[PDB]
């Protein structure tokens, strides 16, 4: 409750310091994050987003994602307080790990069930999830990846809005112009969970020349082994429901 | 696919020993990483959760091996330890090497690759005491392999033609063997399992494999002092009238068996039974009563006017049987019509052959029915008798070597009484009413005559 009321105080410094604190707390244990729910701190956390400090921003989205990252009810009850479209307006401010806490969060938030990726994705969010992934390069691109690929495998609608809202291309992007390991892991992850579904999804994610890409990043002996798992994982589940014969193609002399 | 040594490393290889979330990329430049790119993110003026994104959020990492959908429950599967050695190596890799899987396998228990050779490796898996490996097909070993270790050992879906290769290279440390669908074979084989080899067996599972002698293994254990839990319920030896209390009895060691609850009375009623052992009939001895004769069909319905120059009758229903010499066989049951018609055989066999028991006991064993119908002229005139039959069915009885006294199960051939023909069985006899006015199945008992206290399991002196 100190570090509660601690927000209240006009300090920004204390602001920060006590939202880096309830992030260094609830990281733990969902009931560490349960505990600092009860004492009214999404209320407040909410409350600051809109506030234009770099540092507060980053620790307050930094809490929340470590609060909504633990169990269903926690992320679900973090969206209750209205924060949308008011966290995804921060994925477009000049900061790069304001950004990168948004996607996390965002990334905590639409993970455990589809009902609250349907209201991100009602809410306008994928798009600008994938605008801020294409306009920023490194780890950042991460949690946004994962995301999308959560949204992707959690239904077809999901899907769908993920492929309609241009997701494949900014994928392959990731996967060729990313030097990361584990980009390109996550990147391969998403376009399989993408390709898992009907026909209509491993036809839009053809187009996109990907297969040929995983095709060669899984025959390639500089990559690792989560990466190499993950693109046949991908190249299994897409060419399972791919119906377009000259993609497929090359993969017979490949 | 795989030398032991290389499907060992090769799975190593699968788990992933040097990359994300474990593991090493970017990602690890002020958390998974030494210690300058750690430090100097503080030493130069913070470099914050800002990271450069050289790093990521570590509790994210741990997230999403804890995400209900990115896959890492184990990966998202099996051997439970495993997902602690992906553990540690989230927690930080670069320390880690072969140096350190070398020092994981206290057991090795990570199953299935179809995979059949031992090599050297295990002993550079300086701890392994136990292990638990199930779908590769080993057949004989480099026993040589052992380290001065080896405590546990489970081998199901293993091919292998004795223990003596592993056995005669033993460290004295060997708590159990087990080998669940497997084939090994004998009374002898106890030898293996003797004081030369594993004076320190505390636990067993046998079965699959055909093992044929109690007092044969109680020379492995009067030699392996230890035991404590076990499989002989599953093997042919089990067979001998007194298993249960004669193994409970038998030595200083196993001090419960088979499943029970003392609860109520039985162990004042039941230690003291090897004793008589050492008298009773030794052998394995089975009462094996065959069963009563349905789906008869009323060859006769067919004239359910029946009493005319043929139409008229009188009837065989017999069982002829697969049972073990693989096979020997009888016409058992015999005896004719009524809409419901009672049959029995019994046979009593004393049987010593008990991997060839054990396989028609648990394999498929064949079994018939044999009806004849008379339809006769006073001449009743008869065709065979008349024969109109089903008679194929495969058949099961593993309870006797489970160690329990009785097997009864129950075989249709199929149909030649179906319910119409059945409706017009009783319509013969209401047709002759009329005219004066399971689907073809036989019941099967087999017992090995067991038994309920220390004083009736002494009556198999009379076996």
């Amino acid at each position: 409750p100190l570090l509660v009321l601690c927000i209240q105080e006009p300090e920004i410094a204390l602001k920060r310091i006590a939202a880096s604190a309830l992030s260094d707390i609830s990281k733990h244990s969902p009931e560490l994050a349960q505990t600092v729910v009860d004492a009214g701190a999404i209320a407040h956390l909410a409350q600051m987003i809109l506030n234009p400090d770099a540092k507060l921003k980053r620790q307050v989205l930094s809490a929340l994602s470590q609060i909504a990252k633990h169990s269903v009810d926690l992320a679900e009850m973090v969206v209750e307080a209205e924060i949308f479209p008011v966290v995804l307006t921060c994925l477009k401010d000049k900061d790069e790990y304001v950004k990168k806490n948004a996607c996390t969060l965002i990334r905590e938030i639409a993970k455990h069930t589809p009902e609250l990726s349907q209201l991100i994705v009602n809410a306008g969010g994928v798009a600008a999830v994938i605008d801020c992934i294409g306009s920023c390069k490194g780890n950042i691109r991460l949690p946004g990846i994962m995301m999308l690929g959560y949204v992707a495998a959690h239904s077809e609608n999901l899907a769908m809005a993920v492929i309609i809202s241009k997701g494949v291309p900014q994928l392959s992007i990731c996967l060729s112009e990313e030097p990361e390991d584990h980009i390109k892991a996550a990147a391969a992850w998403a376009l399989g969970q993408l390709g898992r579904h009907t026909p209509e999804h491993a036809r839009a994610v053809a187009v996109t020349n990907t297969l040929p890409v995983l095709l060669s990043l899984y025959m390639s002996p500089e990559s690792s082994e989560d990466l190499q798992l993950k693109s046949k994982k991908a190249i299994k589940n897409i060419l399972q429901k791919c119906t377009y014969l000259p993609a497929l193609e090359p993969f017979l002399y490949d | 696919p795989g030398t032991l040594s290389t499907a060992v490393c090769e799975h190593l290889r699968k788990l992933c020993l040097r990359e994300f979330p474990c593991g090493i990329g970017s990602w690890n430049k002020s958390r998974f990483l030494p210690q300058k790119c750690r430090v100097w993110r503080e030493l130069v003026p913070k470099e914050e959760e800002t990271l450069v994104p050289e790093e990521e959020t570590v509790e994210a990492l741990l997230g999403l091996v804890r995400s209900n959908h990115s896959p890492w429950a184990m990966l998202k599967d099996a051997s439970a330890e495993d997902r602690f050695l992906r553990e540690l190596a989230i927690q930080n890799p670069l320390m880690i090497k072969d140096t350190f899987f070398y020092s994981y396998f206290r057991s090795l228990r990570v199953v299935n690759k179809g995979v059949s050779l031992v090599d050297k490796d295990l002993l550079k898996f300086l701890k392994l005491e136990e292990l638990v490996l199930s779908a590769n097909k080993i057949e004989e070993i480099d026993a040589n392999n052992l380290p001065p270790t080896l405590k546990v050992l489970e081998l199901y879906g293993n091919l292998i033609a004795s223990m003596e290769c592993l056995c005669s290279a033993p460290p004295p440390r060997l708590q159990h063997l087990g080998l669940g669908h497997n084939k090994l074979l004998g009374p002898l084989e106890s030898l293996y399992v003797t004081s030369h080899n594993w004076p320190q067996l505390v636990s067993l599972d046998l079965g699959f494999n055909n093992l044929t002698d109690l007092q044969n293994m109680i020379l492995g254990l009067s030699t392996l002092r230890h035991l404590r839990l076990l499989v002989l319920q599953g093997n042919p030896l089990s067979l001998v009238p007194y298993y249960r209390g004669f193994t409970i009895d038998s030595l200083a060691h196993l001090c419960v068996l088979d499943d029970i609850t003392v609860s109520p009375n039985e162990k004042h009623q039941f230690r003291g039974l090897n004793i008589h052992g050492d008298l009773l009939a030794r052998e394995a001895q089975f009462v094996v009563t065959i069963g009563n004769v349905r789906g008869v069909l009323d060859s006769s319905i067919l004239d359910p006017e029946p009493g005319p120059d043929g139409p008229f009758i009188s009837y065989s229903y017999y069982v002829t049987y697969d049972f073990v010499e693989g096979t020997v066989l009888f016409n058992t049951v015999h005896k004719p019509w009524s809409d419901v018609i009672p049959c029995t055989y019994e046979m009593k066999h004393t049987l010593k052959e008990l991997i060839r028991v054990k396989a028609f006991l648990l394999a498929g064993t064949t079994v018939s029915i044999v009806e004849e119908k008379i339809l006769s002229w006073p001449v009743l005139r008869q065709d065979p008798p008349v024969l109109t039959v089903l008679g194929s069915g495969l058949v099961y009885l593993e309870p006797l070597l489970a160690g329990e006294a009785v097997v009864s199960t129950v075989c249709n051939f199929g149909v030649v009484r179906t319910l119409e023909t059945d409706r017009l069985t009783h319509a013969r006899d209401s047709k002759k009413v009329k005219k004066s006015l399971e689907p073809l199945s036989v019941e099967v008992q087999i017992q090995l005559h067991q038994y309920r206290s220390v004083e009736e399991a002494f009556l198999s002196l009379i076996d």
